[PDB]
Order: structure tokens, then sequence, then C-alpha cells
């Protein structure tokens, strides 16, 4: 077989991911290799496996993922290794796509001249670059009207905000301009300050898609940017796990709360208010809260919030912290009353502006109305501390939504917007050691935005097959639709989780009783864990992942009475309050269907428009500029999806060559009888001599395209005749100067 | 072999006992027969041999009468053509390119040899007539 | 995209209205009146008949007639018009789109749900439908899975048991007592004091004033010699003439028939002793948490003080160490039709409509076996 | 009803 002395394989190890071996004795076809380590082990051969071959040298460290021969995990974490570490080159395609490695330390590459030296530029002229990226971009906006999309994905802290901020510099540069850029960048510290939060991983994760539309005019100068937000948290306002915190701005506001201006808002600290409380992690190391307020509001400032707004926002902010306080005393299992003079609800209407009385009494009834007649019935103390729950997280909601505007209103200007270029900074696939409501509707939109970018790759691979006139069907489609219907569709996850919430004494038990008897053996994507009743298991399309059932029931509800609403309106201490809302079947929505929703809205965003995909990864936990670690490494090219690309890249047609570079390599093993001055059909007789079977490489009308793993066993057999040919060359001479020695001797 | 090649042989075969027992290492059998007209690889020697090991290889001696039916053995250009057809389209070779070749494939050899081969055959641009080069090194 | 209707035939009101929201949108009673008298002037548009809301405005010149007499439906035609009138003219909606839900109290005749079905899917061509029982829906409403409801609307009172969502159909008690024979009770005993009620549009002055002021006595013996021995206890109501007519004890003494039906010659002990029998007839594990629930439903349970009526005496019939716990949401009047509309927006329901083609395959006879 | 009852 291929397996030969000489040969080399990767073994796995445990400290890092792969390790090469050389294969000490040619194998037959039984339960051993002979290895050598660069010293000697055997190694089992196990069901069975063979290990993945090692790429031939002259491949490996090239611009492309997708041009090594043997497409697999160790040769992706091996190229990108080299070339970040021996080359310091950041940036490498895969296919379409555009890889990153987060260097944490500067580099001259970002220079003007080279911004110069992209544009115009298409992606076969040069290396790859962010500015490739958006030059791309920039070029198929003018050459055919179509708006155009970069999407960007990644954990946090990977760089997606300085991918950005690099990609937009290209525009402003190269249309000449009108200081958008200054503005946009000055916006990062509110929407990190409001929309961030640590998590058990990481800190300053960003819990939203931040859509950046850059819209240009009629000549292609920028015109300015709009601002949409889609995909956020709501539920991390009012619940967190152990080490996570909440939204960064309650966090600041409390360590802020000496402060003269915040004096009235009676913020105690971080560990008084019930929401702030619960993770038990009220400080960050590395951050000073107080510092980044100071940060927060001189943005706001910036950006042309007037400081009466800046003390509306602090206001609702502390109203909702004090809101969380409010505790209800069961007086039945059917009612619940607050207590008397219960301080938390008289700070929250004195901050409000609304009546102690009013809220004391809507908080614990509801109000339900025939056509002719209207009836006010009290409700359980679990019931009331679900709507107050609700109540906070559609004000914060709200307050999220206002923010979002008066930056829009401060970026855009006032003119036909001709195009736009917009700019995507979402997540990535998420995964810990406890996964629940939040990370299973993350990886949910990822399940569509990579179905998305399945099936934009695979209509590009059509237009090029039908350009080197190939016939399709070789090339077939995978997809993960299978995947999204068993979450989305109806009798799926997310529409018996919805279910679950208005059935009668709901409870996780019960809901994950539902899924097994619906799921367990009629779908092969849905497992359950073999130990445990209360969890199940996944097949996403990165790997699997385990969820546990503990939280769903409460984190998916919302429902917001709408008396509430109607009295906080009310308000006329403050501009801010009634102006927030001011705008039925959303009131009944459960945060899991609000989801869905958005999630609709994007990704009718993005088929308007054509995608050009980035993908950002830390190559290690504690910034070492210019280190790697295989470890990390390799879990994020899964998060990013990049190593199931490569894998439905390798079936098919990923290795591809044109006739005139195949001659330039392989003369070597033609024949100067087999030689015709007619190349294509030169090629076309070799080939078929040396690769037997027509099936793994089609002739097209320009290049050759092969299965991969072909190419490399065309590197082996040319590395063989040319040692032959050495072989012949030098013991010829070497026995005649022995001759010649002997000649002496004789002599 | 006639009685004049075994004696041309054994007569080659004493010039090359550097301790005068009448005996070569096993290490110089080869370069015996690449002397006598043979042109075998360091492997084709090393199976004649008998694999031997590094120490038997480097001291056990032995005499003509051993060597003998190894020579036999062993005893018993188009394709040197093409070979060289390799290195190539104008029918030249790089000095460069063929000492890096002899230096790092094959059974190489040192570039002390190859500078020995090579001396006076190369010409101002760095090019190896092959043909030639192979036609002296075959007489 | 589409949302069941959910419909509650009732006896009195219809209410109906779309699934998925919080209160029906059409109320109005199942009443058909055609006119009795002989039209005078030309041109004047007179129509053969009325329902509903209009029957109640015309009712000085109308017999009315209610096509349901204790939950089984006695004419089927003026039941084709309140459900047309139900459809196109209250909800315009129309019914080829519409899964439809209908409600039917328990032990009525098979022939009931039979052509209910074949009504609705010959002439309204409803797409799917299902039958439920009213019982059932009031559990759904009150946000419970065990219980014994005790249901009354106008005509038939049943008791149904339900423990973890088993019903237990041996234990099921049914009584024709409630609501309509209030009435016609109030007629004879108001008699008595000298008044006279006999129309059916009388009949309807009548239910006004037993919902107004008609409250059940605490004890019943007290309050009669209280009203006997005092004019405190005393309510005066207007007519729509402007008369004004006086009522004492009486007011009290008309609810009282529910829990002593002697009064009006019926077999069967009251509601509570109907109640209380039912629990009887459950197994012993189980009637700790039935009589932790006793939920009400339906609007003959309304009357001012009846819940402390019958926690009063059930406790008394009772075993002394528990807890009686009566359960009346001040929202039970529609606790069928909320049941019904959080049922019927439930995705693993979405199964167990009866389809065209199921009714088409195996004609009405489906209804017994593919619902309850 | 049918029987025992007038409806
Ligand atoms: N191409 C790059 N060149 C230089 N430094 C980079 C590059 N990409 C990322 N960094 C560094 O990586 C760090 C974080 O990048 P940045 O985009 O600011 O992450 P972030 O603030 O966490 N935004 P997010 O990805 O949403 O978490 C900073 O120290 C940057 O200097
Ligand atoms: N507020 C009330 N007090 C007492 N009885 C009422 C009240 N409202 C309705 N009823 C009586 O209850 C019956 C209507 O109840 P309802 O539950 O609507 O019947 P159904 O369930 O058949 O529609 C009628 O007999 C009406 O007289
Ligand atoms: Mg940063
Ligand atoms: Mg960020
Ligand atoms: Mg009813």
């Amino acid at each position: 077989e291929l397996y030969t002395k000489y040969a080399r394989v990767w073994i796995p190890d445990p400290e890092e991911v792969w390790k090469s071996a050389e294969l000490l004795k040619d194998y037959k076809p039984d339960k051993v290799l002979q290895l050598r380590l660069e010293k000697d082990l055997e190694y089992c051969l196990d069901p069975k496996e063979l290990p993945p071959l090692r790429n031939p040298d002259i491949l490996v460290g090239e611009n492309d993922l997708t041009a090594l021969s043997y497409l697999h995990e160790p040769a992706v974490l091996h190229n990108l290794k080299v070339r970040f570490i021996d080359s310091k080159l950041i940036y490498t395609y895969c296919g379409i796509v555009l890889v990153a490695i987060n260097p944490y330390e500067q580099l001259p590459i970002y220079g003007e001249d080279i911004i110069n030296a992209y544009s115009g530029q298409n992606m076969g002229d040069m290396d790859p670059h962010i500015f490739a990226v958006a030059e791309e971009a920039y070029k198929q906006m003018a050459r055919d009207e179509r708006n155009q999309s970069i999407i960007v994905s990644g954990e946090s802290g990977a760089g997606k905000t300085v991918s950005a901020k690099y990609a937009m510099r290209y525009f402003a540069t190269v249309s000449g301009s009108a200081n958008v850029e200054e503005k946009v960048l000055a916006s990062n510290p509110i929407m990190e300050s409001i929309g961030n939060a640590k998590t058990t991983r990481n800190d300053n994760s960003s819990r939203f898609g931040k859509y950046i539309e850059i819209g240009f005019d009629k000549r292609y100068r920028i015109i300015g940017a709009n601002m949409r937000t889609y995909l956020l948290e709501k539920s991390r306002v009012v619940f967190q796990a152990e080490e996570e915190r909440n939204y960064h701005i309650f966090y600041q506001l409390c360590a802020s709360a000496a402060l003269p201006e915040f004096k009235t808002l009676r913020l105690g600290n971080a560990n008084y208010f019930h929401y702030t409380k619960q993770g038990g992690s009220p400080v960050i190391d590395g951050i000073d809260d107080a510092k980044e307020m100071v940060n927060t509001r001189q943005a706001c400032t910036l950006l042309g919030i007037s400081d009466s707004y800046q003390m509306g926002i602090f206001r609702i902010l502390a109203g909702i912290l004090h809101l969380g306080n409010v505790e209800f005393a069961s007086r039945d299992s059917d009612s619940c009353a607050i207590p008397p003079k219960h301080d938390p609800l008289t700070i929250f209407c004195d901050l409000m502006g609304v009546d102690y009385e009013e809220m004391a009494h809507w908080l614990c009834h509801r109000k339900l109305a025939t056509a002719t007649e209207t009836y006010i019935k009290p409700i359980s103390k679990l019931h009331a501390i679900n709507a107050r729950d609700a109540l906070a997280k559609h004000i914060y909601a709200n307050l999220f939504n206002w923010i979002v505007d008066h930056v829009n209103k401060a970026l855009h200007s006032t003119v036909k917007q001709h195009s736009f270029i917009g700019v995507l900074d979402i997540y990535g696939f998420e995964t810990f050691e406890i996964n629940s409501f939040e990370q299973f509707c993350i990886n949910y939109a990822n399940e569509k935005l990579q179905q998305q970018f399945n099936m934009h790759v695979f209509k590009l691979e059509q237009e090029e097959y039908m350009k080197e006139q190939i016939p399709w069907t070789l090339i077939d489609f995978y997809d993960n639709q299978p995947c999204i219907n068993l979450i989305e569709a109806k009798m799926g996850v997310l529409d018996l989780l919805d279910e679950e919430c208005k059935m009668p004494k709901g409870s996780d038990d019960t809901w994950a009783q539902k899924l097994y008897n619906t799921h367990l053996n009629k779908c092969a994507l849905f497992e359950k864990p073999r130990l445990s009743n209360k969890a199940f298991i996944i097949k996403h399309f990165a790997d699997k992942v385990e969820y546990q059932c503990e939280g769903f029931l409460e984190k998916n509800k919302d429902t917001v009475y709408e008396e509430q609403i109607k009295v906080l309106k009310s308000s006329k201490k403050f501009k801010l309050l009634p102006e927030l809302f001011q705008d039925s079947k959303e009131h009944k929505k459960t945060v899991g269907h609000q989801f869905r929703n958005s999630l609709h809205l994007l990704m009718e965003t993005l088929n308007a428009t054509t995608p050009h995909y980035v993908r950002c990864i830390k190559p290690n936990d504690f910034k070492f500029p210019f280190t790697f670690d295989e470890k990390r490494a390799v879990q994020q090219l899964r998060a990013c999806g990049v190593l199931e690309t490569i894998r439905i890249s390798a079936a098919g047609f990923p290795s591809r060559w044109t006739y005139q570079e195949f001659f330039s390599r392989y003369r070597v093993l033609m024949k100067q009888k087999d030689v015709l001055s007619d190349r294509k059909q030169t090629c076309k007789n070799v080939l078929e001599k040396l690769i037997l079977d027509k099936d793994k490489y089609q002739f097209g009308k320009t290049k050759i395209f092969f299965r991969a793993g072909q190419v490399a066993y065309l590197e082996k057999i040319r590395a063989d005749k040319l040692r032959a040919a050495c072989i012949r060359i030098q013991k010829t001479i070497r026995g005649w100067l022995m001759r010649k020695k002997y000649m002496r001797m004789r002599r | 072999f006639n009685k004049d090649q075994l004696e041309e042989f054994k007569e080659a075969f004493e010039l090359f006992d550097r301790v005068g027992d009448g005996k070569i290492l096993y290490s110089q059998c080869g370069d015996v027969m690449r002397a006598l007209g043979q042109n075998p690889t360091n492997a084709e020697v090393l199976k004649v041999l008998g694999n031997p090991k590094s120490d038997e290889l480097k001291s056990r001696r032995v005499d003509f009468e051993t060597f003998l039916p190894m020579l036999q053995a062993v005893a018993k250009y188009e394709d040197y053509l093409e070979g060289f057809r390799v290195f190539d389209g104008n029918g030249k070779v790089m000095g460069a390119e063929l000492r890096h070749v002899l230096t790092t494939l094959g059974e190489k050899m040192t570039e002390e040899e190859v500078e020995t081969v090579l001396a006076g055959h190369e010409d101002s641009n760095g090019c190896i007539n092959y043909e030639a080069f192979l036609k002296h090194i075959l007489s | 995209e589409t949302t069941a209707l959910v419909c509650d035939n009732g006896s009195g009101l219809v209410k109906a209205g779309f699934a998925g929201d919080d209160a029906p949108r059409a109320v109005f009673p199942s009443i058909v009146g055609r006119p009795r008298h002989q039209g005078v002037m030309v041109g004047m548009g007179q129509k053969d008949s009325y329902v509903g809301d209009e029957a109640q405005s015309k009712r000085g010149i109308l017999t009315l007639k209610y096509p349901i007499e204790h939950g089984i439906i006695t004419n089927w035609d003026d039941m084709e018009k309140i459900w047309h009138h139900t459809f196109y003219n209250e909800l315009r909606v129309a019914p080829e789109e519409h899964p439809t839900l209908l409600t039917e109290a328990p032990l009525n005749p098979k022939a009931n749900r039979e052509k209910m079905t074949q009504i609705m899917f010959e002439t309204f061509n409803v797409p799917a439908m299902y039958v439920a029982i009213q019982a059932v829906l009031s559990l759904y409403a009150s946000g419970r899975t065990t219980g014994i409801v005790l249901d009354s609307g106008d005509g038939v009172t049943h008791n149904v048991p339900i423990y973890e969502g088993y019903a237990l159909p041996h234990a099921i008690m049914r009584l024709d007592l409630a609501g309509r024979d209030l009435t016609d009770y109030l007629m004879k005993i108001l008699t008595e004091r000298g008044y006279s009620f006999v129309t059916t549009a009388e009949r309807e002055i009548v239910r006004d004033i037993k919902e107004k002021l008609c409250y059940v006595a605490l004890d019943f013996e007290n309050e009669m010699a209280t009203a006997a021995s005092s004019s405190s206890l005393e309510k005066s109501y207007e007519l729509p003439d402007g008369q004004v007519i006086t009522i004492g004890n009486e007011r009290f003494r008309c609810p009282e028939t529910l829990f002593q039906p002697s009064f009006i010659g019926m077999e069967s002990a009251g509601i509570h002793e109907t109640t209380y029998n039912s629990i009887m007839k459950c197994d012993i594990d189980i009637r700790k948490d039935l009589y932790a629930n006793n939920v009400m439903s339906g609007g003959t349970t309304m009357y001012p003080g009846i819940a402390d009526r019958m926690q009063k005496e059930i406790t008394a019939l009772a075993p002394s160490t528990m807890k009686i716990k009566i359960i009346a949401p001040p929202e039970r009047k529609y606790s069928v039709w909320i049941g019904g509309s959080i049922l019927a927006s439930l995705s693993t329901f979405q199964q167990m409509w009866i389809t065209k083609q199921e009714y088409d395959e195996a004609g009405p006879s489906i209804v017994h076996r593919k619902c309850f | 009803w049918x029987a025992x009852c007038p409806a």
C-alpha cells in the first residue's frame, strides 16, 4: 500500500495533539507498525484504522489549506503552526474562508503602502490578507450592483474588532472620504459595556450579533454607517451560573456609587443587589470597573448623548437593580403580597416616579378582560417572580435598543445610500463543562449560519465546474438540514419547550421525558447520555454537545403583564422612561421564540447580500506574543467549523492544477516518446497511464481536478524515480573513482 | 571465470590487501568489484556480503577465495540516458544541482567525490553535457 | 399561520374565539327567535329569524327557543344557524381555513357527537376538528393536573375526578339540576309574592334577576329566621318598564335548591353530596389529593357565598383531619373556554385532530374511538 | 333525551 519504508505518519499524543512519526518498517496487510520518532516505538493499528499520512513537504506552508493533497486535522494544525511561528504570517486561506490568527503583537503589515498594494488586485495575485477580503467585497459591489457582507466569527478576543477596524480602514483609504471610522470605533466602549459579559471561559465575551453596514454613495465614497443588533442574550440580565457575571454596566454602575452624581440612586455594593449577586464573582482582575465607567460616559459624550440622557440611562439601570430586590410573601398557593412599606419597592417607585401603591397592586395581580367585563385576579409567588423578571428583561432590551438608536442618529449621514457593505461580528460555536439555554441558542444560530455557508460554497463550485465544463454530480451537497429540523421544526426541541412553558405543572423532568418520547430513537442526531435522565445530546456539525435540562424552563419564560407597562409609561419624573416603550403579541412570546425571530431577520438580511467569510482564533490563553498551542488551536478550529469545511471539501476534487504547471512538475515521469507538443493531450495520455482510474481525475478546459491523496501519490512516485536516477548516477561515478584509485594502485 | 580472469582478479584483490594477509575487509569487497568493472550499489554489496553487521564488516577479513563467489554472483545505456535526462530540455545539467542531488539523495556521496568527477567538465554557465559525461564515465 | 377556533356551545351562552388568546371575543346567548305577530308595515326588510344578540334586542315580539336543553342538541337547524352566525357574523372567519375545537359534557348520547362531527365536516367543511370534555378543560384553565372538577352551566352539572392526568371514568357524576331549572324554580317562588312571569321573554328577565340578586345562604335556617323577622335582607329591582319589584328571603331561597334538589322535586342529593360521593368512588391513595383541590367552573358557581357553603358542608361530611380546599377563581365563568384555548395551542395536540381524510375514510363513527 | 327526560 502507500505505507512503506521512508513513509511518515501522524500519531496522536497527549501534549501536542499530533506528533510526527516515521514508518520504520514497510507495512503489509497484522496489528503493528514499527515507528521511529524524532526514538523507537511500536504502535498498534487498532479497530480498523491507519494513521493519517503526512503531506509531501513541497506542499506544506502554501497559502491555501486546500492545496494540501491529504486533508485532515494534523495537516491543518501543522500548516497553520509553521506559517504562524516561522513566517509570522498570520493570515491563511482555507478555500473561500480567510483564517486569521491573533498574534497579540503589532505588525507592519497594515501600512498604507500595503493598502495600495492590495487595491485592484484579484484574489489570485497576492498572499492572503484582510485587505484581500475587503478588496473583493469592494470590487464585487462595484462590478455587480448587489450589496456585500463580511462575516467574522471566533471566540471573543480572537480579534474580531481589530479585523473589522482594519477592514473599514481599507474602505476609507481606497474610496477617499468624512470621519466615520473614528465614530464607529468610538462607539465600541458603550456597546461593550451594555453588551458584553464575563463567562466561565472568558471576559468581555460579547453576547449579541453586531452588524455594521457602511453605506456608499454613487461615487462609492463612504456616506456613513448604520448599526443593527441581533441575538441579544436577554436571559443573562436576571440569571447567571457560577463564575458568570451580569452585563458589565451593572458592575460599572455599582462600583461608581461613591460618585456624587449617583448619590441619589442609593446603589449598594455589587453583592447587595439580587441580579448581580447570584453568580458569586463580583471582581474581575486586570480591569478596574470604576475607570471603565468613566470611559463609558466619555464615549457617550463623544457620541453626543447629553448628560441629561446619561443620567436617565443610569436611573433606569438602578431601577432594574432595585426592582430585583423586591420580595414576595405568599399568603396562599393562589396569592402573594409585598411586605408593607418594603424598602426596595419604595426606592424603585421614587426613582421611577410612580405610585408605590400602583406598583404594589399590579406586581401581585393580573387583569383579564372579556369584551364587556374585566377581572382582577391574584397570582402565585412563582408567577409573581416570573413577571418581575420579565419586566426587568423587557426594560433592559428596550434600553439597549434605545442606545443603539441614538448611536445610529450620530452615525448616519443624510444622503441617499446607494449601496452598502456590511460587517458582521458574531460568536462562534460554543461548548463548556456545562451547557444551558444560552449555549443552546448560540449553537443553533451557528447551525443556521453554517448552512448558509455550505449552500453558498456549493453554488460557487457549481459555477466553477461549469466554467471548466465538468458534469456536476461528482460534487454533491452535504447538508446539516436534519439537525436544523431537529431543533426548530414543529415537534422540535424548541417547539416542545415553548409548549412545556404553558402546560400546567411544567418542569424540566417532564420536559426531558417529552424529548425522549418524541426523538429518542427516531432521529440519529439526538441521543440520551447513558447515565442521566436530565440531559440530552445533539450531534451538531462541529461535535456532539450535551445540554442540561435543569435550566431551560426558567430561562425560556417571558410574559409581561401589560398593566405593569401602562404603569411605567405613566411616569413623568423623567423623560426617558416613557420614551423607551413608545414604540401586543410580543408580550406573550417566550425568549426562545424571540430568538428564532431575530435569527430569521438576520438570515434574511444576509441572503439579501453576498457573503465573504473571516475566521479568528486565539493561539493561546495567555496572550503570549507569537506563541501557538496545539490544544487550544484544535479546539478553535473545530469551533469555527474549519475542520468540517475541509472534511466537506475532501470529498470531491479539492486539488486543482493547470496543465502548464503540471508539466513543470512532472516532465520527469514522461518519456520523450510520450510527450506530444499538444500539452493538454500529452497529459491526458500520461496521467491515464500513471493513474489507472478515470474516476480520480477530471479533465477540464484549463485545469485538472484531483481527489485527495492523488497528488501525494504523484509526488511519491516522482521522488522514487528521481532517487532511482540519483542512485544510478552516483554509483556509476563512485565506482569509476574507485576504479581510478585502482588505476593508481596498479601504477 | 577462466584462469586468466581468476589470476587478474586475485592480483587486483591482493593489491587492495592493506594488511599482508592476502585478504581484504568486507567493506573493501565492493571497492574491488568496482575496480574490477562492477557498478554495484551499496545495497547490492551488502546483500552479496550477507548484510553483515558493522563489526564484522569493519574487522572480519576474507581472502580472495571467499570473495570470489560474491564477485561471480554480482557479475551475473538508454536507461542511463533517461536517468540523466531527468535533471535536464537543452541537454545540459547544472553543476550546482548535480552537486546537490549527489550529496542529498540516494546513497549520498561526499562533495569531494563530486568535485573530483565534475572537475573540468562544467562550463562557464554551469552546464554539463550529460551524454559526453556519460560516455566518458562508462569507458 | 392558522390558529384553531375554540368554540363552546354550552347552553345559554355561546362563547368562541381564536386559540392562543386570553378571552373569547364572541360571547352571546345561544338563542333563536322567530316572529309571532302579523307583519303590518310593507317594505320593512322583515327577517325570517334572529340569532343571539338580535333575538335579545327584539325579544318583545319573538318566541325565543334554546336549541340545547341539558347539553343535548334537540333542534339541529337552529344549531346550524347558531354556528353559521358565529363563524360568519361574529368571528368573520371562513371555517375552511381553521381547525375547530368543540366542547361537550360527559355521559351524553353518542348521536350528539356524531351529528356535531358530520355537520362540521360536510356543511362547514372544517379541515380538522376535535370534541373535548368540558370538565377536563377547567384544569388546564386553573393550572392543575389533579382535582375534582365541579362544573355547572346552564343545564348539566357534572363532577369529574382527575388524578395526574388520568380521568377515572367510573367515578363521573352527572346531574341535570343546574342553572336553567334554578330559573324555572325562581319563577314559581316569585309567583308566591304576587308577580307573574310566563312568556319566554319574561324568563330572560327572571334570569337577569337571578344573576343580580341571588346569593347562597351560609346557613339556610338562620337566614330564613332572619328574613322572616326583618326587612334588612330585602332588595328591590327595576323591570324594563320601570315597575319596581321587591324580593326578600326568596333571593337566597332560590340557589339553595342546588344543595337540596328536593325543592324542585328531583331525586338526587345536592352538589355537595354528589361531590363527596364522587370522591368516595376513588381508591384511597388519591382522596387526599382530591380533597385538596375542588375546582369550580361555569357560571352557576358564581353566586356569592357558594364556595364558603361548599367548604362548610363538605368539611362536615369529610374525615376530620384533612384540608378541604375550594378553588373558585373569579374568572371561572370562562374557564372551559380558557382551557380549550390553551389545549388547542399545544403542539403535542396537533396529532390529535380528526382530519378530513380520516372522516372520509371511516365516517362519523370515528369520533368515538379517536376522540375521548 | 329519548326516554327518562324531555330532551
Ligand atoms: N491582526 C491583529 N494585529 C494585531 N493585534 C491584533 C490583531 N488581532 C487581534 N489583535 C490583538 O488582540 C487583542 C484583542 O483584539 P480585539 O478585537 O480588541 O478583541 P476584543 O476586544 O475582545 N473584541 P472581541 O473579539 O469581541 O472579544 C488586542 O490586544 C489586539 O491588539
Ligand atoms: N353572575 C351570575 N350569577 C349567577 N348565575 C349566573 C351568572 N351568570 C350566568 N349565570 C347563569 O349560568 C348560566 C350561564 O352559565 P354558563 O357557564 O355561561 O353556561 P354554559 O357553560 O352552558 O355557557 C345561566 O343559567 C345563567 O343564568
Ligand atoms: Mg479589544
Ligand atoms: Mg467584542
Ligand atoms: Mg359550560
